[PDB]
């Protein structure tokens, strides 16, 4: 049942703000945690105080108090208990080794303790949803440390990732390829499912569809929170598809190392003609401009495809659109896959932030497809990694913070193997 | 990573440091009485970095050091001299005689314990010490000698914190002594192994700018320190105003320093305004970009055409089209790709701040880790060897305890630094 | 000028340290009452902490020649010396950035150790230094600690288990230190502990708590060691061994 969400670093914390804000809007929960409905499925993400207060099962972690301070000051200061908002004083300075070895080890016992509190307030804990960035020191270093410790303590339960793939348009660090490779290596054997979010894809979708010349983090986070809501809606509402975290692996993970699905959301309409049909929003899920990780699935082979509809959606209209797309596009499945689409429907309308940048839609869909073309994102990281590491540039920062230089080679060898594993399953 | 402890040492250190505090206290709306008389709230958003409280107003987190009490009084008699903490003035009354050895080994070591006590005092009132900041001159005696000693002393007492320096370079065009190559060589030998980042402020460049650009026939130190205080205000913009990119000292050093010994930066900025009131050029974004990457605006006598940029940090100030900034910053890169290192993707980083410096509406500060900076060390190494071959003036350093081998090592390590800057200037992507 | 060894000006202090270094090399061996630097060891304990790095180096080389001068019977008063001298030697001699100032301080710690009866009353004093802010200090005195075990070894020490456990306590912390040199010099200290005992012991007690990449390095380091499982001889003898 219950699911504990963990938000690490600025990206993880700031996105968790946009997600939990949207969660409360969808479930009718007010900032003070009160709900007007006398006489569940959403209790998997919220707990209930004896006084009728609904508190998120979330933990916010950062090595710097600046971001989380805004949380315990803004609109949702009363929503969370202050024991769930953990901060340090010195951050990781975009350094994985600081977040994982030097600074992060001085707060790891404190974070696991506050998590055990939430885990002990649950009867049937499903697992964890980790929100973090690839480029930051805390989002890469400390997260991989926490993932190592959760596999030891809560070994039986599942762990899902919502990682923020870096992009130079909003990149705040040069060594972000280093941190991305390092965290992906040490977290690969601990993560059951990882949903990458290319900041460049969200950045361009905001520019193209919302007509925002220069998207802020608030624009990106509100668009991301829309997708994360569509993925977790199956856990917060009683449905048929993806009713627990173990079902995400069953439907999208054919092999333990190939646990990186590709999410495609539609429609994304600015708040300024008429409603889109089921066939039109289903067609948009196969346009790479609507993906959240820049890559071309036409240059890869599929292993899974799940359509998570929500809104005014009728099943016969879905199968009509699917049959059209399956015989009007090029969806290559591997010759050992069930080749069948999975469809989940949630008749609640897609909720947006009031006064926000996204318009309310009658219906929407989020497609979760596990394609080999997502390995192109690993190639773009492995290349930037190789250019700098061939000169050992910026390596002294990591070695000076408890990292042995050979761990760079190990992490790159794993990403080399991961690219081979995607090539093999591809053909 | 919040509060920054500022230190100024020697004659030049206290000169450019006092001018720097005048500039930022105005930008943060602080009058010499210490009170806040500003308008915007961004000026107080990150005022805790450089200032303290008195709860009765804001006080700078600065320590003033010199072996000569002459500059002590010219600072207190200045317009903002009454705002500094009285106890933070640590001054001996002997002097250094423009000798690096006197400041580093003899009479500066017998005063450095008094400074570390004031350093310790300002560090306890810090919720989380970010790093240190030093202004000094490498060609002198106190700022060069005692400054590098203060750096090494802070290094062994604060091995967690970033050590940042604003070191100015000696030049025969504005020189006070002949042993300046000796002092600068001995000082560079320390900065290359003790400081996490160092902004090279070449006086030969500052002189050439005042003479050939501002068209001043006889430049004074005030004419040179105007360019310094402007350059210092720009490279510290992201530290005291709420920005996202290069917010603290370490994050800047992690983006700018690919190799530990190559932490010597070539600062520049635009537009180049004289000590007059104000200009009416009102520069556009394409102009601020062309002026930034131009050698005529570099605070270091090095031609960027002679070397490649390892890393770059650009800072724009004033209300402007951030979209128009990206188009220009991307343009200069893909139009001059030969002068940017390929094996470091996205090495150039651009930040924007809405608040301009007082007097202008649009400005832009450049920070470059270029391999052309080897020309500056080549220049100093030339003058050093010219005297050291005959061991001229060496008795003043040996008379203060220094062995002759220390000169050979400092000279050798400087030439190693030059060869390494040339080493990565020749490395390719292939 | 014997009292100018604590004069204000450095050059006068530097001169007295050189004059002392001559006295200890040019005096009697039976010794003058003027060589009363045993019974007041706070004198040289003050010279080692000279505020002038140049004269501080000369106070240490003078302390070194004094320290080998006292290798003349009957000076069992070496117990009072180690307590008063090797904490100043460790805190500001091994921590020093000067390669010569540090090289002689390590040489004085060696002499003060062989003046003892075992290595324990020397390890216990520099063990607190393993938890210092300055990594260069803990980088240097873990190398020293490793070289007082390589040459002297665990013999005639009261309870070795209390001493083995005391020196094996910080080793997991030291091998995860942020500094590259602190880690590197701890891997060398583990090899010295490995050379005196077996491999079975410190796998039971230590090696399991290290990074797998680290305990692979130690395995490679153990292969490159050719000598017998324990060294059949001490590379350096104590003073009481070279006598009887
Ligand atoms: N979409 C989105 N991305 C973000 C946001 N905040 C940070 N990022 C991304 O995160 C990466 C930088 O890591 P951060 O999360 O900022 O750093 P951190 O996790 O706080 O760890 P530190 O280095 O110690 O500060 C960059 O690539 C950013 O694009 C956000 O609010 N929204
Ligand atoms: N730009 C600038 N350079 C200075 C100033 N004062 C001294 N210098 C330079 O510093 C060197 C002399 O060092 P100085 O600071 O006067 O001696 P110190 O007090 O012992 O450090 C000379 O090369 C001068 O060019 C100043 O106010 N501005
Ligand atoms: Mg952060
Ligand atoms: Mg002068």
């Amino acid at each position: 049942r219950e699911c504990i969400s963990i938000h690490v670093g600025q990206a993880g914390v700031q996105i968790g703000n946009a997600c939990w804000e949207l969660y409360c809007l969808e479930h009718g929960i007010q900032p003070d945690g009160q709900m007007p409905s006398d006489k569940d499925s959403f209790n998997t993400f919220f707990s209930e105080t004896g006084a009728g207060k609904h508190v998120p099962r979330a933990v916010f972690v950062d090595l710097e108090p600046t971001v989380i301070d805004e949380v315990r000051t803004g609109t949702y200061r009363q929503l969370f208990h202050p024991e769930q908002l953990i901060t340090g004083k010195e951050d990781a300075a975009n350094n994985y080794a600081r977040g994982h070895y030097t600074i992060g080890k001085e707060i790891i016992d404190l974070v696991l303790d506050r998590i055990r509190k939430l885990a002990d307030q649950c009867t049937g804990l499903q697992g964890f949803s980790v929100f973090h960035s690839f480029g930051g020191g805390t989002g890469s270093g400390f997260t991989s440390l926490l993932m190592e410790r959760l596999s030891v303590d809560y070994g039986k339960k599942s762990k899902l990732e919502f990682s923020i793939y870096p992009a130079p348009q909003v990149s705040t660090a040069v060594v972000e390829p280093y941190n991305s490779i390092l965290t992906t290596h040490t977290t690969l054997e601990h993560s059951d499912c990882a949903f990458m979010v290319d900041n460049e894809a969200i950045y361009d979708i905001c520019r193209r569809n919302l007509d925002i010349e220069r998207p802020t983090y608030t624009n990106l986070n509100r668009l991301i929170g829309q997708i994360v809501s569509s993925i977790t809606a199956s856990l917060r509402f009683d449905g048929a598809l993806n009713v627990d975290l173990t079902e995400f692996q069953t439907n999208l993970v054919p092999y333990p190392r190939a646990h990186f699905p590709l999410a495609t959301y539609a429609p994304v309409i600015s708040a300024e003609h008429e409603q889109l049909s089921v066939a039109e929003i289903t067609n948009a899920c196969f346009e790479p401009a609507n993906q959240m990780v820049k890559c071309d699935p036409r240059h890869g082979k599929y292993m899974a495809c799940c359509l998570l509809y929500r809104g005014d959606v009728v099943p016969k209209d879905v199968n009509a659109a699917i049959a059209t797309i399956k015989t009007k596009r090029t969806i290559q499945f591997v010759d050992w896959c069930p080749t069948g689409f999975k469809v989940g429907i949630n008749y609640e309308p897609p909720t947006v932030v009031p006064g926000g940048d996204l318009a309310k839609v009658q219906r929407a869909v989020c497609m979760l497809s596990n394609t080999t073309a997502i390995a192109e994102a690993w190639a773009r990281l492995d290349h930037k990694f190789d250019l700098m590491y061939a000169k050992r540039a910026f390596v002294h920062w990591y070695v000076g913070e408890g990292m042995e230089e050979g761990e760079f080679s190990e992490a790159r060898e794993d990403m080399a193997a991961l690219e081979k594993d995607y090539e093999e399953v591809g053909v | 990573m919040r509060e920054i402890v500022h230190i100024q040492a020697g004659q030049c250190g206290n000169q450019i440091g006092a001018k720097f505090w005048e500039v930022i206290s105005d930008e943060h709306g602080i009058d010499p009485t210490g009170s806040y008389h500003g308008d915007s709230d961004l000026q107080l958003e990150r005022i805790n970095v450089y200032y303290n409280e008195a709860a009765n107003k804001y006080v700078p987190r600065a320590i003033l050091v010199d072996l000569e009490p002459g500059t002590m009084d010219s600072v207190r008699s200045g317009p903002f001299g009454q705002i500094f903490r009285p106890d933070n003035f640590v001054f001996g009354q002997s002097g250094a005689g423009n000798n690096w050895a006197k400041g580093h080994y003899t009479e500066g070591a017998e005063l450095v314990d008094s400074v570390l006590d004031v350093v310790r005092k300002e560090s306890e009132s810090c919720d989380c010490l970010q790093g240190f900041q030093l202004t000094h001159s490498l060609g002198g005696g106190t700022g060069s000698g005692m400054g590098t000693l203060l750096i090494s002393k802070i290094r062994e007492e604060y091995p967690d914190r970033i050590m940042n320096t604003f070191s100015v370079v000696p030049s025969p065009k504005v020189s006070d002594t002949v042993v300046e190559p000796y002092n600068a060589t001995l000082s560079v030998h320390q900065l290359v192994e003790n400081t996490d980042e160092t902004y090279c402020i070449d006086n030969e460049a500052l002189y050439d700018i005042c003479f050939r650009t501002l068209k001043l026939t006889t430049p004074t130190y005030g004419d040179l320190n105007h360019l310094v205080s402007a350059t210092m205000s720009g490279v510290t913009t992201c530290l005291r105003f709420p920005g996202q990119l290069n917010a603290d000292l370490r994050k800047l050093a992690v983006n700018m320093v690919p190799f530990p010994r190559l932490h010597f930066f070539m600062p520049g900025f635009a537009p180049l305004t004289s000590r007059g009131s104000q200009q009416y050029r009102a520069l556009t974004v394409p102009e601020l970009t062309q002026q930034m990457f131009d050698a005529k605006n570099m605070m270091a006598a090095c031609d960027p055409r002679h070397g490649r940029y390892l890393t770059v940090a650009a800072v724009f100030r004033g209300r402007m089209s951030m979209k128009e900034v990206d188009e220009q910053m991307l343009n200069v890169q893909n139009k001059n790709s030969s002068y940017f290192v390929e094996w470091i993707p996205n090495n150039v980083k651009t930040a924007v701040c809405d608040i301009p410096p007082r007097g202008l509406k649009m400005s832009a500060t450049f920070i470059g880790n270029s391999t052309a900076i080897q020309e500056l060390f080549k220049r100093i190494s030339e003058q050093f060897t010219a005297m050291f071959r005959r061991k001229a003036f060496l008795h003043w350093y040996t008379g203060e305890g220094m062995d002759e081998m220390e000169f050979t090592e400092a000279e050798s390590n400087m030439n190693d630094l030059v060869s390494e800057y040339q080493q990565y200037q020749d490395a390719t992507a292939d | 000028l014997e009292q100018r060894a604590s004069h204000k000006v450095w050059k006068a202090r530097l001169n007295a340290y050189q004059e002392l270094n001559n006295l200890f090399t040019k005096s009697s061996v039976i010794p003058n009452d003027v060589a009363n630097y045993w019974l007041d060891p706070e004198l040289f304990a003050s010279y080692i902490v000279d505020s002038n790095v140049v004269a501080q180096e000369n106070a240490i080389i003078a302390l070194h020649t004094l320290l080998e001068y006292i290798s003349q019977v009957p000076n069992v008063s070496t117990s009072k010396l180690r307590l008063q001298w090797i904490p100043p030697l460790v805190e500001k001699g091994l921590s020093s950035s000067r390669a010569a100032t540090k090289a002689k301080a390590t040489d004085c710690i060696m002499l003060l150790t062989q003046s003892d009866t075992s290595i324990q009353q020397t390890v216990n004093l520099m063990l607190p230094s393993l938890s210092n802010k300055l990594p260069r200090l803990v980088s240097s005195c873990v190398k020293c600690l490793a070289t007082i075990i390589e040459e002297f070894g665990f013999i005639n020490v009261s309870d070795i288990n209390i001493l083995l456990s005391e020196i094996l306590e910080p080793l997991p912390k030291l091998s995860s230190h942020a500094d590259r040199n602190v880690r590197s010099e701890t891997m060398n200290l583990i090899l010295q502990i490995y050379k005196w005992f077996g491999k079975e012991l410190l796998q039971e007690l230590l090696l399991e708590k290290l990074k797998p990449i680290q305990q692979r390095d130690l395995s490679r380091m153990f292969e490159k060691y050719e000598g017998t499982i324990p060294p059949k001889q001490q590379p350096r003898l104590f003073q009481w061994q070279k006598e009887q």
